[PDB]
């Protein structure tokens, strides 16, 4: 293994001759201290490196040593349950073996535990032709999630030694006789985290997504594959939207990326993720989640790698047949850091400082989500969802990076505080907000419900919409005004708030809705609706409608708490609206 | 093919390949990396017995001592056959739809031709796009650049299918074929565009060449170029009439833009390199018919407007190499509008050369403009009219901005898959405006037919 | 004096409460042990005065210790410094204080090197003595203006309004040396004072530590020509 030697040292820039045995984006440790860089340039046998860490006390003389890699992840069981920097450096094993609460220059360790013994139980025979993503065993890594070993990118043949046994990820599990002869297999494999890992094919993100979150499920959902973009305002819950798509969603794992966030901000998530309870286990959340944490203070580089770092992991899964969720909070700062990097090496700016490339990295990141068919004989099929938060400041989307991504995601949930400040909560904005997902949707569920669905979501969108037409007229000039066709829609409108859009995380109950529940819920909704209008036509009045059914709309007020064993008592309450306006029908 | 082993600097996407000969301004490169892998690129310059490159996909993971470079001969070239209808590629034109062939008949560079101005012929006649708003107000002729401004969130993708589908020529003897960009869009939207092409069969008749957000921006760049290179072809060596359709071109100059700060160009207004006006010059100048030959070349050109800002470089400068523009508002599009075309700000600068009796029907040139001054004092009828409401309504002025109303909602609002044959548009014109007396009005032999 | 960075499942979540006795920031926009609580101000606006006030007035609500005061000084005139200094004198306040004075005739490296001397302090005196640190450095303007020199110097190539591309990085590398420390006594909670240039709220310096800070506190001139004191 070749050794360069520093010839200039200048800020975050190094170079060292003799490096010709290495590559363009090759990883390095620099120097005597070994401190990470990238190569970026070369010129004959001169290396430039972009040094990571600072520089200060390096200079000629010392040597670099090429990790023989780009910036890549180790994967593989161990993975599961941690907390990653942007670069893979794992942040507890960093405490306990340096006995420090600082991150120290060019302290190297591995990214996952290579002592620990783990029991792989073989799945695969001798004598099998296998290729890429072939699954040859598994591991039952957490309570929850079983790891299933694969063949790597890169490796064709025939098994010739399998066996079932305790091992550590170093250990060889398997032999492959391929062309090139005989070649071990372990427990883990290397990915460089710029490449998007291979896939059969892409599907089109058509299953709908379930949240347990009525405004989005019902509203403005997403596709498992799909991608959905944040505001993040102070003060209009975000965090807490976060923890219940976490938490609730129909997902196998997630994966849960801070960007390069104000350092009190990200230990808040540090100490927050782990105390997420898992709904089907009780166990904790960390049991089927891989964080990456970044405050503003970490390297540029891994505030800039965080996502892809991110992406890369989820793509792992993905390939082993799972339904995997990235949240990235949040890729404002991302994009910062592209944005440094791209001062740093003395780039033209494109607009407002940000890279000419700013756009293409971003559907980079997007187009690496999706439903895809994984590698393999057995044609299995995964996914990635993305859930991005952007922060521009002031809160105004018409900058660059809101900008891009709207152009190339598809689901937009705009929270807003000023719903926030009202009480009403997930603070939605259901004017602004939209999923380019409804529509396919809409024919799953009209499908899988036998049910007219999609009607039910357009009418109660149409009654949305008309009360932001019928408030401006309220405002000015008058409420008592307004025919009794409009206050009774004023009414359901409130009702699609109140009783349904608002949503308490916090409640046994409430915290979750499922389809089912979903459905009937609003179908009590829009029959009240339904047996006004009826109702008003047949001469009955307004003040009367409400006066006469205060008991049966409590009813549908306390819709959202009944238990999902008890759906009947959703269902029943037609009735009670029928048998109630028919009898004021007089 | 001439092989060389001899890369001496890699600096970010460039290379510098020492020791060279024979090597061309512009020429393709393949780069064939010490791993097996394959990268294409392009000499920027070439000087002594050096030729600096750039990668396409990036210069990441190569080894410069054990990489080489294979300099092919020849420019980005496209190879052109007439079993180019029904197929689908992407930027370079390579097969993306895994079907058989396909053997060239020759290969042109992408670039193309310059037309001597004497064999340039005036574009002729109207093309039925079936959408009213465009066929009536906003005519459509045979070798013309009309343009649709839009947005971003605005259902210009769903105009661009429509016009694929229903644009035709009626009647001639001359084949009809669509040659179809996309331009760094989505994998979603592609899908989308595969799909409905392939549901209603216009593919039979159309070439496709499919860009994706995610492919380098070189392929980007020169995407509407393969685009306009097989259209040539169709239109000037097959004698067909070809209309070709391009989205998005705001994500094309994203891609020139990108491309200029890799070769350390110092930017011109506005962020774009002085040269965007040129550029897209060379785009659009190459629609039209020559003199003696049969087919043509029609541009419809969509591109979404940043901050929707009208003087921005990049619909400012396609304005000024254009003939016209269809624009697409929120406003409209908000009330349900499709397609939301605002045919007030919309303009045809050769409708003229593309209507009227025989082209389309006797009544063209006066039902537009009394359409047209119609819906103007109708929108006015109802700006100031919110702000003194319907407190008192006119009776000539509230009998105007219904017209105003329903000419949205039933004469523009057609529906995305609503092809309305010109006979049909023109016979709806007539039917909106029998809501004005006679003294409001195109001249006496009105009610004639 | 570069110090290391702060692990961040190492990072403790500020919990308690300081009273700096002034009703908008205690009230309104509560600083909290350990959190980067910033003032932007402009030139002529009196900055100054907020900060010596803060400084002598914050203390917690519990049982102790007092806080120890680390005031930086950078780039300032031999008047705003002299302020300071006969503030700290006359109160009592230095016998709590440790005082890094760097001034506008002072060379721009010194100026580069100011907070890093005294966050280096105050990280000692914090995380190795287990005391509760507070920091108040004015003006980061200077600081900035004083990167820009060097950097010229340097022979770089500007980012975004004439500021290196690097600025967000090194602001960063001053502001996240903060906070408690899981298993630590001591904690350190930062002020940095700042003048907007041109008064604007967009311009690198404020921006950048607004994504890097948590929240800010802004005086106007229209209060301050109020006679509004503090004109926040």
């Amino acid at each position: 293994m070749q050794i360069g030697k520093i010839i200039k040292v200048s800020g975050p820039l190094v170079m060292a001759e003799n490096m010709s045995e290495a590559s363009i984006q090759d990883m390095c440790l620099v120097g005597d201290l070994g401190v990470i860089g990238e190569i970026i340039e070369m010129r004959q046998d001169v290396a430039s490196i972009q040094v990571y860490e600072e520089t200060s006390g390096i200079g000629p003389g010392e040597p670099v040593r090429s990790t023989g890699e780009a910036l890549s992840v180790e994967l593989g069981p161990g993975i599961i349950s941690q907390m990653f920097d942007g670069i893979q450096r794992p942040l507890d094993t960093f405490m306990e073996v340096t006995q420090s609460n600082f991150l120290g220059r060019g302290v190297q360790l591995p990214a996952l535990d290579h002592e620990k013994q783990w029991w792989f139980e073989a799945t695969i025979e001798e004598g099998t032709e296998v290729s890429a993503g072939d699954i040859i065993g598994y591991v039952d890594e957490t309570k929850i999630i079983q790891h299933k070993i694969m063949v790597p990118n890169g490796i064709k043949g025939t098994v010739q030694k399998i066996e079932s046994g305790s091992f550590t990820i170093d250990d060889p599990i398997c032999v492959i006789e391929t062309e090139q002869g005989l070649k071990e297999l372990t427990m883990m494999q290397k990915w460089p985290v710029r490449r998007g890992r291979p896939i059969k094919q892409k599907l089109n993100p058509d299953v709908p997504m379930i949240t347990g979150q009525r405004v989005i499920d019902t509203f403005f959902p997403v596709t498992k594959g799909g991608a959905a973009a944040v505001p993040g305002p102070f003060g209009a819950g975000k965090t807490v939207v976060q923890h219940q798509i976490a938490k609730w969603s129909d997902v196998d794992l997630v994966v849960y990326v801070g960007c390069g966030e104000r350092g009190n901000e990200m230990t808040d998530v540090v100490n927050e993720f782990p105390e997420l309870i898992d709904p089907n286990t009780g166990e904790s959340l960390m049991e089927r989640t891989v964080l990456i944490a970044n405050t503003s203070n970490m390297p540029v580089a891994a505030r800039e790698a965080s996502i892809y770092t991110g992406i890369t992991i989820a793509e792992y899964f993905r390939d082993m047949g799972y339904d995997v969720a990235i949240m990235a909070d949040s890729t404002s700062r991302w994009a910062e850091a592209l944005r440094e990097m791209s001062g740093r090496l003395e780039e033209m700016p494109g607009d407002e400082g940000y890279p000419a490339y700013l756009g293409s990295r971003l559907a980079e990141y997007y187009e690496r989500s999706g439903r895809v068919i994984a590698l393999g004989s057995d044609q299995r099929e995964g996914s990635i969802t993305a859930i991005s938060a952007v922060s521009p400041s002031g809160g105004d989307i018409s900058e660059p990076v809101t900008q891009n991504t709207l152009r190339v995601v598809k689901v937009f949930w705009g929270l807003d505080s000023s719903l926030a400040q009202k009480r009403h909560f997930p603070s939605i904005n259901w004017i602004q907000s939209y999923s380019l997902y409804s529509t396919e949707v809409g024919r799953y569920m009209d499908q899988i419900l036998q049910q007219d669905w999609s009607d039910m979501v357009t009418e109660g969108m149409r009654i949305l919409q008309e009360e932001e037409q019928l408030n401006e007229i309220v405002r000015l000039v008058g409420i008592d005004s307004l025919s009794d066709n409009d206050r009774l829609t004023l009414e359901v409108a409130k009702s699609i708030r109140e009783d349904y859009l608002q949503q308490n995380a916090f409640d046994d109950v409430d915290t979750f809705t499922s389809r089912e529940k979903q459905f009937n819920m609003l179908k009590v909704i829009l029959t009240f609706g339904k047996e006004a209008r009826k109702a008003l036509s047949l001469g009955a009045y307004f003040n009367e409608i409400m006066e006469g059914t205060v008991a049966v709309r409590e009813r549908i007020s306390r819709s959202k708490y009944i238990p999902e064993e008890e759906l009947a008592k959703i269902s029943s309450i037609n009735e009670e609206i029928k048998e109630t306006i028919q009898l004021i029908v007089s | 093919i001439k092989e060389y082993r001899t890369i001496k600097e890699v600096v970010g996407p460039l290379m510098a390949v020492e020791k060279v000969s024979g090597v061309k301004y512009e020429e393709l490169i393949e780069v064939r990396m010490q791993n097996g892998e394959i990268r294409r690129g392009q000499v920027l310059e070439v000087q002594e017995d050096k030729a600096m490159v750039q990668i396409f996909e990036g210069t990441s993971g190569i080894n410069l001592k054990n990489s080489s470079v294979r300099f092919l001969g020849h420019p980005l070239q496209l190879g052109v056959s007439e079993d180019m209808i029904g197929r689908v590629f992407d930027g370079l034109g390579r097969p993306k739809d895994n079907g058989p062939e396909i053997l060239p008949e020759k290969y042109l560079d992408i670039n193309g031709e310059v037309i001597n101005p004497i064999a340039r012929d005036y574009p002729d006649e109207f093309i039925q796009t079936g959408i009213s708003a465009i066929d009536h107000l906003n005519t459509l002729v045979r070798g013309q650049k009309l343009p649709v401004f839009s947005g971003s969130g605005l259902p210009h993708k769903e105009l661009a299918a429509q016009i694929a589908r229903q644009a035709t020529v009626l009647d001639s003897s001359d084949d009809f074929a669509v040659v179809f960009a996309a331009i760094g869009i989505t994998f979603e939207e592609a899908e989308f565009f595969m799909e409905d092409f392939r549901q209603t069969g216009a593919i039979d008749r159309s070439v496709m060449f499919m860009n994706l957000a995610n492919d380098p921006a070189i392929e980007r760049i020169a995407t509407p170029r393969m685009a306009l290179t097989a259209a040539e072809y169709l239109a000037y060596e097959k004698g067909m009439h070809v209309l070709v359709i391009m989205t998005d071109m705001t994500n094309y100059a994203e891609a020139l833009r990108e491309i200029s700060a890799a070769r350390r160009e110092v930017p011109g207004r506005r962020g774009y390199p002085g040269y965007l006006y040129t550029n897209l010059a060379t785009l659009f100048e190459r629609a039209g018919r020559i003199r003696g030959l049969k087919g043509s070349v029609t541009q419809i050109p969509i591109l979404t407007m940043p901050e929707d800002d009208k003087t921005h470089p990049i619909p400012d400068l396609t304005g000024y190499i254009t003939e016209g523009q269809i624009i697409l508002t929120r406003e409209l599009y908000k009330s349900g509008i499709q397609p939301p075309i605002d045919v007030l700000p919309s303009l045809s600068r050769l409708k003229d050369k593309g209507t009227g009796a025989g082209k389309t029907r006797e009544d063209h040139a006066a039902t537009m403009n009394q359409l047209f001054a119609a819906y103007a004092q109708g929108k006015q009828a109802k700006e100031l009219a919110v702000v003194l409401g319907e407190s008192a309504l006119s009776d000539i002025d509230k009998i105007y901005a219904k017209f105003a109303e329903r000419f949205e909602n039933e004469y523009v609002n057609q529906g995305f898959y609503t092809n309305r044959t010109i006979t049909e548009t023109l016979d709806l014109g007539w039917e909106l405006l029998a809501m004005l007396p006679r003294t409001e009005l195109r001249i006496k032999d009105d009610l004639l037919d």
